[PDB]
């Protein structure tokens, strides 16, 4: 059946399959190539299935602090006067010890 | 009701 | 040796048509209407884009009606004079000769893009059949032909590459439109001055890959900073949200059902109230239904911040 | 050497590559670069393209030929519509392809290989 | 062994923070400024994203103040009652061990990417110094390190770009608290760090197996159509163009300059006459100067036209 | 004069 009428994300593999017989099957192929339509596939089911998601959690109160914004029952999401303190200290930190040369050998790892 | 049909 | 296809191209193309070299920028398409309009024989011109890398004159085709005296033509337009600084003078229409076909990328040839372009082959098709106010089952016809009638031979995309090929060869030869290049023409001739060896594909090796999952990683990772730095820019609507009053619009023009002429019934829950029109309805939502409503505006705004979240949590079933 | 992307001239890949090495202090020999700067060159020139733009319109909008092709607005009796004779012409195009489709002229088409 | 960056990352993480595991979905942050803005010792608290997969629990971490005793701290929250179902037990806090840096991809290494990545970056740092209001001049800080204080070939062409990409994206771990690599946001550094413990470690940048010609063709062919097919999503300011209404008041803003608080002067041709106002020019300009807007409105119409044209005539200059 | 002229 047609994933990209489905609420749920169909495996790389299994996704292969519905193409191969939707448009007529090496997989070892096909592996290489799918990888880009899979990710907009999934970006696809990512967004029809966005609302569906918001409707259940709206009322959950993780869901609420995060995204639900209204100057009308005073729902603002502002940054703390005691986090901006916070902010400020590990900045001043970080700019010591680059004045300290903390940073100067630093790098990120090779792999 | 405003503009209500009976 | 020319193709059958590229030979009988070039045949139809000249067939019945008069190039005019030497065609100075200041003449006017207006003034090639006057000169044309009148001489009943004659159906199309058509001017080539001036290229002034190269030269300031463009060239004009004048298109002549089937079976036409190709002398009775030349003498009825040749010594118009289409202003003080120019007058006509016909010539045999001519198409650069002993060319190799322009050669397509690989990558118009690998499956997700060939589906793309295949995408904007239908599309441009249907803006032709608007455009030109042709029939719009082109697209059709070609298809149904090809899964009827095989061909005698070849990579896995062949069904697709064929189709493409042909969807592009409509174009050519019907809206004169060279896919490739993504240029419009007035006239076949025109375009056969930049493609009269048509072109070719270079054969795609799957072997050959590209680090595609590092530019879509990139491609990701940039798509996520710019629902961080440019929401504005970003767009909502490919993301399965609408901005917030849009979304609540959307929503009372479903519930809000039109039953005559000044006849409107309000569909939230048990409810089927009618009114005289549909913002009294509107209304009559936001007095009687509020808590619907509070809750379609609720919704509406989290749906914007939600989508717009690059890493938010996630359904467990749209994913894996 | 100055800034390409200050100037309203074309600048060669090779050239442009030059004033990026030397620019951005980068020690290799423009083909040990040639496959990195394909986008930025690329982009140079949209961004060239674009900030030129103004300014070849303005030299060129009172000639016969650009009036005709992008100058629009129907309160100075200026429009594009595709003419009545045109619709013909394509017509009959559309219906020679048709035809062609019909009595198997593109069963074995296929654009050529490389 | 952990680097004395990462290590040093793990203690400052951990040092005066508290862990309080379990934290249910129905536990909203009010509830939570509730039981510790009334602390004076309590700085700051962060709350991991929640990820639904593993399960319905969050973690929460309350971060003291600078030589807080952490038996008091302890003390001063154990047992209060966020709500009925939710009691707060602490513990000390925690980081995954035992792992590796997370290799970021090849691309993020060549000279084309690292150079979008540091524009980027920059940006964030900018984002990141208005919305925590801090100083403005980080970025500007840490390249006059880099450029003073040198490091020790081995070295690819890319170095000074990757050194400073490196360290603007440590800046943004340890002081924004930004995942640049996920483009994750977080409300601490210890909430960071359970996503990326290690941190993360680069792919070099092969110059031999680079292959990006065939996908600009693409790119550029794909805009083409765009052009012709939704101009009206297409990003006519990138095309160096506006829409006519725009364009037209962008001249009037230019030619209306102002000379004094209550003095502005018209600069269209030779007129150098004198207002009271910016809006007295604005009428002057409709007046006598209506050969000039005319121009302007032409010139508006066309420029919009000719940037939406994919195969338009171009300036001889701007090609080799 | 015009409207606002200040010579
Ligand atoms: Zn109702
Ligand atoms: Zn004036």
């Amino acid at each position: 059946i047609d994933p990209y009428t489905q609420t749920n994300a169909v495996s790389y593999e299994r996704f292969i399959r519905w193409y191969s017989k939707e448009n007529h099957a090496t997989t070892e192929d096909l592996y290489n190539s799918l990888h880009g339509t899979y990710n907009n596939y999934k970006q696809d089911l990512y967004a029809r299935t966005a609302r569906s998601f918001v409707e259940s959690h709206c009322d959950e109160a993780w869901f609420e602090d995060s995204y639900w914004v209204d100057e009308s029952q005073g729902r603002v999401l502002e940054v703390s006067e005691n986090e901006k303190s916070y902010r400020r200290a590990l900045y001043d930190k970080f700019m010591d010890r680059l004045d300290a040369g903390y940073y100067d050998d630093f790098q990120l790892p090779t792999a | 009701e405003d503009g209500e049909i009976s | 040796q020319l193709s059958k296809w590229n030979q009988d191209s070039r045949n139809d193309a000249m067939e019945n048509t008069l190039l005019v070299s030497h065609v100075l920028p200041n003449i006017s398409v207006a003034q090639i209407h006057n000169a044309l309009d009148g001489i009943s024989f004659v159906q199309h011109f058509s001017l080539s884009t001036i290229n002034l890398i190269k030269n300031d004159e463009r060239s004009l085709w004048v298109h002549f009606k089937a079976g036409t005296n190709m002398d009775g033509a030349k003498e009825a337009v040749d010594g118009i004079q289409l202003d003080s600084n120019f007058t006509i003078e016909s010539e045999n229409p001519k198409i650069p000769t002993h060319t190799h076909p322009i050669p397509i990328f690989e990558i118009a040839s690998s499956e997700q893009t060939c589906k793309n372009l295949l995408e904007k082959l239908i599309r441009f098709i249907d803006r032709a059949s608007t455009k030109y106010s042709l029939p719009n089952d082109a697209a059709q016809r070609i298809e149904d032909r090809l899964k009827t009638h095989a061909s005698m031979k070849k990579p896995t995309n062949f069904h697709d590459i064929r189709l493409s090929d042909l969807y592009a060869e409509y174009l050519r030869q019907v809206a004169t439109f060279d896919f490739w290049t993504s240029k419009e023409y007035e006239s076949l001739i025109a375009l056969l001055q930049d493609s009269p060896a048509g072109y070719s594909r270079k054969k795609f090796n799957p072997s050959k890959e590209v680090g595609q999952e590092e530019n879509i990683w990139l491609s990701d990772l940039e798509n996520n900073f710019a629902c961080l730095l440019e929401p504005e820019n970003v767009d909502i609507k490919a993301k399965g949200a609408l901005p917030v009053e849009d979304f609540i619009n959307n929503e009372l023009d479903s519930v809000i059902m039109k039953e005559d002429e000044q006849k409107y019934r309000c569909h939230v829950g048990t409810c089927a109230k009618l009114f005289l029109g549909p913002e009294f309805v509107r209304k009559h939502i936001n007095k009687k239904h509020k808590d619907w409503l509070d809750h379609i505006k609720k919704v509406a705004i989290c749906l914007y911040g939600y989508v717009l979240d690059p890493c938010r949590a996630m359904d467990p079933k749209v994913v894996s």
